[PDB]
RNA sequence: GCUAAACCUAGCCCCAAACCCACUCCACCUUACUACCAGACAACCUUAGCCAAACCAUUUACCCAAAUAAAGUAUAGGCGAUA
RNA sequence: ACCUCGGAGCAGAACCCAACCUCCGAGCAGUACAUGCUAAGACUUCACCAGUCAAAGCGAACCUCAAUUGAUCCA
């Protein structure tokens, strides 16, 4: 008998029906398409500027950023004032 | 106690043993002996030291440790100026 | 171990040996989610070493940090965090994902005195005062201060990554692609402003 | 939609960072015992009833091994052909050190040796001086 | 066995499957918005981040609302974001004590207000929040039709909302006669608001009587088989005659 | 309104799966009923001229209950809203 | 050339397709996976296992 | 030798896949399956408790939205069981 | 009536040994203020908990009694 043909993976990407609700979010999510770009090169058709962060996430990301993670300048500073008050 | 989770089906660690004791990954347990921080003005300073050191444990209630505890718990670590790193591993023993 | 590695051929001393070519050579695993955050020199191996190495670091002893100037070698620190250290003790699962190539950050309230120390080699530390911490390290162990400077591959063992930046050829903000193998910056002003941030 | 520009000539980079997934041989060191005490199998092999080979890593195949928290053993690994022939070495070679014939424990089928004790250093640099 | 898709998916596969298949996009996208409500009964983290006093690290945190209560006198007269709270609580403010079973509920108060554009004089159930929030919109249509829904949680408002909207998408001289200036000065101080006449129709109802005034609509007495055969066939004589 | 927190601590959840809630959950505590808290006295713009208060086109801060009670039913005053103030200043200015 | 894995070959349940485990974890696999397209009295039997196992497996039996 | 004995089918359980049901001859909410008359009658409420803690009184998992992992970690907790 | 600790006999001579067996007691007191820190090695109230002795060294001068008492969390 000739044996079943080898499973392989699908080629191609796996873009599933957005109007199907069985479908999780995660696939209609962006790092989704990402995934997809990244391990099938261009010829997914995603567009690459979509996975750069909008104008709004970076604002949001470099407000974030600035208020949790002091600069350099601000951590040599209070190093000097705790280092002067235990003096 | 708890030998499978109700979540995820895994043992669960006391946190009781994780407060009052250190494991060293060698195998064993030291603790804070009892009663050091009771009563110092009628003990004699002898014992106030005796209380104040650290001490062992025996294999018994060591494994017992080792059972309720998890391997987490079990591992090693390189933890930086610990100062446990001198006693984690052992040297110059047989039987 | 790094000596055995090295007589083994795995890792190439020629090349600028990093955390990225340990960890393909697998003379150390990490474990990121166990908050490692990196790797460590350490006194044992002094002897019998030969090694003329830019090795790559965060954490570094004396008697290491000697042995390494006294063969000709280079040694500096270099702090990373939690996540960057994944991206860099895995890189190609990271580029899986395509999200582009993330910033490294500055140390955190602790280690900032460390990192810029420059008997530490700290890569935060001033160039000005390594020659003098060298010199004090040879004046005290006893040996000699080869000049790096004549030989021929002095641009490779003075090759370093700056903060902010995870590998020698790479930035933040680029993103890579393998299949349809590719290379991609945004070329936008706030972008790339945020990224050299 | 945010603008972007490609690139390809550094790939090299990328290409460096990629892992490995086969052990290298390792270069020609002009003089040996290199450091770390390595020293490579002698060509050609020598003609003896039996042989052992190198690990993937390129070391010799002498382990240790401890039970019951007490017995304390070392293991020769994977000897091919006549290891009858290699106990019987190991034990004369043995023999002087503690006075006494050990008991090893032979599996030809694995080819494996089992001996009570450490031995590992001696036995290395035997079967360096062997040439294995 | 097990079923195809989830119990939680039954209900909105319905909406997509049947009478209400039939439905405008916008009603169904507002009613499937599940927005957030205005926190009333607790303070919300100023930030999803948080470090906490134990260790100096950073520890999220999400905000959690409470289950409130709404009666149905609740959605006949306009309470405001705010409801019966029914929980338990220890004694004496110990937790090594005893619970007890407690229910909240505010208090209450039966005021008057108008509105220029319904032009009429309602007489409601409010509280001392619904007063204060109308005053800081600066008027109560203002907060009535500024309400994001599920902040009102009212019918009552909800209609109130709807023949608003409804009047300023028609412009109606119904409401102001003799008073052509001041209509068109309320229509344009309320100009911003204004959406379409379907819209305003549709907005301000629940799914049931949403389909019924759909079932109104659909309905009608079907189209004799006579009278359509009379069609086709003077048609078929029409072309008949051509050839 | 009441205000209440919770005695127990919500397990943190994902930005997009709610959280598992218990009757831990469910007991609370009595934080603020912001009733006992002082008034504040609201902002209006009267246009007849009344007793102690103002005058036409003038502003001032009242109570609420007042101003909830006679102003705003009677059509007196109204809000002061940059719809409207804007209007007073300028036929100030006219006069 | 290592494309896919043996255990994505199997042809089963959905709760297990490349895994093993004990009775109670199966089926809090199973709830934790499937419980939402589940009937409605099949899950409560299942629930009334899970409890009855939790107490079984930690409560009772020698060794403590 | 009687009483008896033997049978192998009906069908059933777990999964997978796929979403699913309604004489439209008469009758059926009054005392259902009953041909025919003046009412203003309408739903929206925390689960508790056993058990465990070797008593018991705070507390004791029971899903609600990606499988694995981080992790049984951070945490909570008569800082106990346990979560 | 008793519930913990110590001494004596039963238990005469290394250790241990119970009884609602026979007797006496304790739940402190007094003197210094190096009644400081460290540390080999050992005893152990039949387990664990606890409880004991202590060489040497640094630093210093030139404890008695028999029990004389209470863990963890917590405040
Ligand atoms: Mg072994
Ligand atoms: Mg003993
Ligand atoms: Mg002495």
């Amino acid at each position: 008998y000739r044996a079943r043909p080898p499973p392989r993976r699908r080629p191609g990407p796996r873009w599933p029906d957005p109007e199907d609700l069985l479908t999780p979010r995660w696939q209609l999510g962006p790092r989704y398409a990402a995934k997809q770009f990244a391990r099938y090169g261009a010829a997914s058709g995603v567009v690459p500027g979509s996975l750069w962060p909008s104008p709004e996430q970076l604002r949001e990301l470099e407000a974030e950023e600035r208020e949790w993670y002091p600069s350099l300048a601000t951590m040599q500073e209070s190093l000097r004032v705790k280092q002067l008050a235990e003096e | 106690l708890t030998y499978f989770s109700a979540r995820k089906g895994k043992r669960k660690t006391v946190k009781a043993v994780i407060d009052r004791f250190l494991r060293l990954h060698c195998g064993l347990w030291v603790r804070r002996k009892a009663g050091y921080k009771k009563k110092l003005w009628k003990k004699t300073p002898a014992r106030k030291k005796r209380l104040r050191e650290f001490v062992f444990c025996n294999k018994t209630q060591s494994k017992l440790l080792d059972k309720m505890t998890t391997s987490f718990w079990k591992r090693r670590n390189w933890y930086v100026d610990d100062p446990y790193q001198k006693y984690h591993d052992r040297t110059n023993l047989k039987v | 171990r790094l000596q055995y590695l090295i007589d083994l051929g795995r890792v190439d001393p020629s090349q600028p040996i990093d955390l990225t070519q340990l960890v393909n050579g697998r003379g150390v695993t990490i474990q990121p989610l166990k908050r490692d955050y990196g790797v460590q020199l350490v006194e044992e191996g002094a002897d019998t070493f030969t090694a003329k190495v830019n090795i790559e670091v965060q954490l570094a002893s004396e008697l290491a940090i000697a042995a390494i100037e006294k063969n000709g070698g280079v040694v500096t620190t270099a702090f990373y965090d939690p996540r960057s250290l994944d991206i860099v003790c895995k890189p190609v699962p990271f580029f899986l994902r395509g999200q582009p190539i993330p910033k490294r950050m500055l140390p955190p309230e602790e280690l900032v005195p460390y990192y810029t120390d420059a008997k530490n080699r700290g890569y935060l530390a001033d160039p000005a005062k390594f020659p003098e911490a060298r010199l004090e390290l040879a004046r005290k162990y006893g040996y000699i201060l080869p000049d790096i400077t004549k030989d021929e591959l002095f641009k490779m063992l003075c090759t370093r990554k700056d903060p902010r930046q995870i590998f020698f050829g790479l930035a933040p903000g680029w993103v890579v692609n393998m299949a349809d193998k590719k290379i991609l910056k945004p070329t936008d002003e706030n972008l790339l402003k945020y990224y050299t941030s | 939609y945010p603008r972007f520009v490609e690139s390809v000539d550094e790939y090299q980079f990328v290409e460096r960072l990629l892992p490995a997934t086969r052990i290298p041989d390792p270069p020609k060191h002009e003089h040996y015992p290199t450091p770390s005490g390595w020293q490579p199998p002698r060509d050609p092999p020598p003609n003896l009833p039996y042989f052992v080979r190198r690990s993937r890593m390129h070391n010799i195949p002498v382990y240790k091994d401890i039970t019951h928290g007490n017995r304390q053993m070392t293991v020769i690994r994977k000897v091919e052909g006549d290891i009858w022939a290699l106990q019987k070495d190991v034990e004369d070679f043995l023999s002087p050190l503690l006075g006494k014939t050990p008991v090893t424990q032979v599996n030809e089928v694995t080819g494996t040796l089992r001996i009570k004790g450490y031995f590992d250093q001696e036995l290395k640099a035997w079967l360096l001086e062997k040439g294995f | 066995p097990l079923h195809k898709y989830p119990v939680w998916l039954w209900k909105r596969l319905q909406l997509r499957e049947g009478i209400c298949s039939r439905l405008p996009g916008h009603y169904l996208r507002s009613l499937e918005e599940e927005r957030t409500p205005t926190p009333v009964h607790y303070r919300p983290h100023g930030a999803k981040f948080k470090i906490n006093p134990k260790n100096g690290q950073r520890e999220r945190v999400e905000d959690v609302p409470i289950p409130i209560y709404f009666p149905p006198e609740s959605q006949r007269g306009l309470w405001g974001g705010e409801g019966w709270i029914l929980g338990q609580i220890y004694a004496n403010n110990d937790k090594l004590s005893k619970r007890l079973k407690k229910v909240w509920k505010p208090q209450l108060f039966e005021r008057e207000f108008y509105s220029e554009i319904l032009d009429k004089k309602f007489t409601v159930t409010v509280t001392m929040r619904t007063l204060d929030l109308i005053d800081e919109a600066y008027g109560l249509d203002f907060y009535i039709l500024k309400t994001p829904k599920e902040d009102l949680c009212s019918k009552f408002g909800m209609d109130l909302k709807r023949g608003m909207l409804l009047r300023l998408a028609r412009q109606d001289p119904q409401l102001h006669p003799e008073d052509p200036e001041r209509r068109a000065a309320i229509y344009d101080k309320y100009k911003e608001f204004a959406i379409p006449e379907e819209e305003a129709e549709w907005v301000g109802l629940t799914l049931e009587e949403a389909i019924e005034k759909q079932r109104l609509l659909e309905e009608k007495d079907p189209v004799p088989l006579f009278k359509i055969y009379v069609a086709e066939l003077i048609q078929q004589l029409q072309q008949q005659a051509l050839s | 309104t009441v205000i209440v927190e919770r005695w127990w601590k919500v397990p943190l959840a994902g930005e997009g799966r709610k959280p598992r809630l218990h009757r831990r959950h469910r007991v609370y505590k009595l934080v603020e009923d912001t009733k006992h808290r002082p008034k504040e006295n609201l902002e209006l713009i009267l246009t007849q001229s009344v007793e102690n208060v103002g005058v036409r086109g003038d502003l001032v801060s009242v109570k609420k209950s007042l101003g909830r009670n006679r102003l705003l039913p009677q059509g007196l005053a109204v809000y002061a809203s940059p719809e409207n103030k804007k209007l007073f200043e300028e036929e100030k200015l006219l006069r | 050339n290592f494309e896919k894995h043996p255990k994505e070959l199997i042809r089963g349940p959905i709760w297990l397709r490349g895994w093993k485990g004990n009775e109670l974890q199966r089926c809090i696999r199973k709830r934790k996976m499937v419980g939402s397209r589940m009937f409605a009295d099949d899950l409560h039997n299942l629930n009334k296992r899970i409890r009855y196992l939790y107490k079984h497996f930690n409560r009772h039996g020698k060794f403590r």
